[PDB]
């Protein structure tokens, strides 16, 4: 009677969150549900990032999943990694059509380690290198 | 004085409710201030309001809104049923108790049918939306805030439909031929309730309101004057069966087609996790299950319906 | 007898799950255990970013904290952002003294929008300022 | 032929486990190849191996390694406790079923032990550790990888208590006096080993492990020689008291103290998240109360051992 009642009540409110955490925890992390970053690997431990998704992955979308792939596939305390972001300008925030083609990507980025930062630093023509 | 206290509130079963409404009523309205700042405005009144202007957001202001409303409700039903309407239904000269208990719990839902069928109805008269008009209630999906009446029309409801669901979980006693079917129309009812209020699909919501009123309005109408004396309870008839056929049947399944051609052609397409506006090739699934399935009940209370038409005409 | 049996490996193996993803839950993100972003509003809607915490916020720590504090509090799709990330070179990787006197960071970011996009541009002295 | 076989395999019950042992070690050692890039290999061997030194790591491939184990170790208790142990104890006289039963109980547990106990010893001397060195427990914490033996021993060890765990929640019978302080046992053994073993805190489990065999391979056994015509058990008493006194007691109050003092003042004492090391001053009251919970229950144990001592003497 009265603890049917109150146990629906309390699943009812259970589903209510979770379905708020649903959409804030999805709408605060798209990246990756629409952007696949993409790894070209150069030759050592170098690897050039970006991402390719739909309309909804905007240059926001891929700084994130690049930031996150550069700081999640790379360990800095066994050593050091030092990366650059390279943005394409001629592009708009919202650039990539809904089909299979794309084009240019919004943000390339060359990480890499140290014991080949040489290499970094070339690939890297003029924008600034970040240490970790 | 207190237990001849407790017997006289078990008899009547709306003075606890009375008290605590009437107290959180009379501590907001005596504290001077009524703005924004309070605790006592997050539960009596819509939060919310966007800037200076009429359009209101969402949030948790908004369940403690609708719970407050539950106890609300509670006492009105209580107070209403008991005070005025078992006293007319005991005028009456109908006497009994399948048929009187029957007659009273119709009698309730005629009040609030009248109120709430023309709240709504009213309610997407000033808007863009008029008499169902289907391009509106996705020509801008996201809707992030709705009106003011239109946010009250809409957790006025969930305030009302939830705590019917809870009373009739509660257990109250003898359900019988229905609670079955019924117990598919607390559910549903709730979930695109609370689904549409919290995805942004509330001008889709609207519409369904209008029809369910408007025609569970008449079919209780028919069934209290029915209960008693008949004379022309059957004038009633032919107006509910007209009522919700075209209101419950061609109404949606208008609003269903509209699902499938105008999600899809109108409005933003695009998934777009970020703007939070979810009209896309997934929710277009769901949102044609969850009116199919009140489609379904719908046609399934329409051969009950038919059923009696032929039956009782023809016996 | 047989129900207790299968009832409790499946406890202990949810319990075994669930702390596997704290482990790797903490340690994939970890710039929220360890580094608390300070924001220092400028004048308009221009605020700088850093982060303050022990010798466990490195570089990396501040640039995701950075990062995330970026793309999380500004929303472009009302209008856009223009931020730049500058580095404290006269740092190592690892420097934040566990005590509570810290020091200097290791990076500082003036975020921005576009109706001020003048006043980031003049607060990123040379550092290259992306949009998004 | 077939119900024949199910009476044949009520009667002994060893047969089907070792059908499937003998199956997939037969299907593993046959395939050829004995590399690591099978799939029998992930259950009949430790995985991980690091590189080609000696070093292996940590995932889930343990965990397949854990239950094959206890597949294999469900059979042994089976077929030993059956075959040898049950005909050894019927050749012995001593014939009846609160003893015998009780004895085979306690023939298994030496059998276990003896093989326990010195393999945990063989594995603390070939390392920095020889003779409870706490120095050496923390000197090196985050400890992502142990070796080839010692990560063997420990999963070996979880192979045989999670399966004895297993078994008495199965729910064989008769417990009686006991349980209780026993299943507070059989939890607490367990967390400590998959605690342990995933947080890295390793070297710290092993010291803990050679306490709990040396001193109950002595308890059984002097339990057994009790239950069989005593003679000298009482000898086995003495030398019980002491095995137990100086490791369970003073080991592990030393290995307490080393504990807090030298949680603290030893190794690296920063939270540092990213590295996965947690020795720090939060997990130090989790580390207390694990190895407190073990020395409240051996005094609680060594309370049952001194009540004994100067009853049975002094009755
Ligand atoms: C990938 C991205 C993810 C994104 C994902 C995106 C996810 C996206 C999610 C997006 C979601 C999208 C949002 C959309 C959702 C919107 C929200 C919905 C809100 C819903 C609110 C709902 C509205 C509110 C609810 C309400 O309002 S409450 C619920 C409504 N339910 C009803 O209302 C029950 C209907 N029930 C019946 O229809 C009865 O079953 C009934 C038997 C037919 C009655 O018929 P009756 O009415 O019984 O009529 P009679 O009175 O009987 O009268 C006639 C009497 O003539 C009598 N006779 C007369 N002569 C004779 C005679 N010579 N011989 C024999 N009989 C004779 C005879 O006796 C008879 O009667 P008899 O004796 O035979 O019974
Ligand atoms: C913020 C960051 C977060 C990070 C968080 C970080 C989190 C960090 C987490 C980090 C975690 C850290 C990791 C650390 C954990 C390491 C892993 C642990 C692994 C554990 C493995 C454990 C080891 C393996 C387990 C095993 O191995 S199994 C469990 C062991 N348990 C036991 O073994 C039971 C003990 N039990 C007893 O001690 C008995 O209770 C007992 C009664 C005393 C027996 O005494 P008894 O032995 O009974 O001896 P008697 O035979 O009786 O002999 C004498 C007989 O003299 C008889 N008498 C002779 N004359 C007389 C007479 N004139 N008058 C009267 N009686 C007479 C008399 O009858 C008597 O006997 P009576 O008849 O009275 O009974
Ligand atoms: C089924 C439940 C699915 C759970 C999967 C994820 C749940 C928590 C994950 C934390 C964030 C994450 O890991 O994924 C994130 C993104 O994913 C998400 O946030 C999804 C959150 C879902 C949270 C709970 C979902 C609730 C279920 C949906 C509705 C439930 C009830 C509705 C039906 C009646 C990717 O992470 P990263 O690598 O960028 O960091
Ligand atoms: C109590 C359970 C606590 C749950 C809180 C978080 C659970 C999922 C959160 C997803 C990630 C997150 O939100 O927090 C993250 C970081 O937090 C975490 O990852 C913590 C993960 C914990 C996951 C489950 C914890 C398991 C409980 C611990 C052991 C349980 C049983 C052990 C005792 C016997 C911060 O996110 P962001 O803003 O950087 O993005």
């Amino acid at each position: 009677k009265i603890f049917n009642l109150f146990r629906v009540c309390f699943i009812s409110l259970l589903l209510i969150a979770a379905v708020e955490y649903f959409k804030y925890g999805t709408r605060i992390n798209y990246e990756w549900f629409h952007c696949t970053p993409i790894k070209e690997p150069q030759s050592g431990s170098v690897i050039k990032l970006w991402a390719r998704g739909g309309p909804s992955c905007d240059k926001r979308g891929e700084y994130k999943t690049i930031v996150k792939r550069i700081t999640r596939d790379y360990e800095p305390n066994d050593e050091h990694l030092s990366f650059c972001i390279i943005e394409n300008d001629n592009v708009p925030p919202v650039h990539y059509p809904i089909h299979e083609d794309k084009g240019e990507p919004g943000y390339v980025a060359y990480v890499g380690y140290d014991t080949d930062s040489e290499l970094v630093q070339e690939l890297c023509a003029d924008s600034t290198i970040y240490h970790m | 004085i207190w237990f001849s206290f407790r017997e006289i509130s078990y008899r009547h079963a709306w003075i606890a409710p009375l008290m605590i409404l009437i107290a959180v009523y009379s501590a907001y309205f005596t504290s001077g201030n009524t703005t924004k700042t309070n605790v006592l405005h997050r539960f009596v009144a819509v939060s919310y309001q966007i800037g200076d202007t009429n359009a209101y957001g969402k949030g948790i202001n908004d369940l403690c809104f609708v719970f407050y409303y539950m106890i609300f409700f509670t006492f009105l039903r209580e107070f209403l049923m008991d005070v005025v309407i078992r006293p007319f239904a005991i005028r009456l000269h109908v006497t009994s108790k399948h048929r009187i208990k029957r007659i009273m719990e119709q009698m309730y839902a005629i009040f609030y049918t009248g109120v709430s069928g023309p709240f709504g109805i009213y309610c997407m008269y000033h808007s863009d939306l008029w008499f169902f008009n289907t391009k509106a209630m996705y020509r801008t999906y996201p809707d992030f805030t709705n009106p003011f009446l239109f946010k009250v029309f809409y957790l006025g409801q969930a305030a009302f439909w939830a705590q019917q669901a809870c009373i009739l979980v509660l257990q109250l006693e003898k359900p019988r031929k229905d609670h079955n079917e019924l117990t598919f129309h607390h559910i549903v009812t709730l979930l695109l309730i609370w689904s549409s209020y919290v995805f942004h699909f509330t001008k889709m919501g609207l519409p369904i309101y209008i029809t369910m009123d408007v025609s569970d309005f008449l079919l209780s109408f028919s069934k209290t004057l029915n209960y008693l004396d008949s004379g022309l309870a059957f004038f009633s008839f032919a107006i509910f069966v007209v009522a919700w056929i075209y209101l419950r049947h061609y109404i949606n399944l208008k609003i269903l087609w509209s699902v499938l051609t105008q999600f899809r052609t109108e409005g933003n397409y695009v998934l777009n996790f970020a703007t939070q506006q979810y009209k896309c090739w997934i929710s277009l699934p769901i949102v044609f299950v969850l009116i199919g399935a009140l489609q379904l009940v719908n046609l399934y209370w329409l051969f009950l319906i038919f059923r009696v038409l032929y039956r009782i005409l023809w016996r």
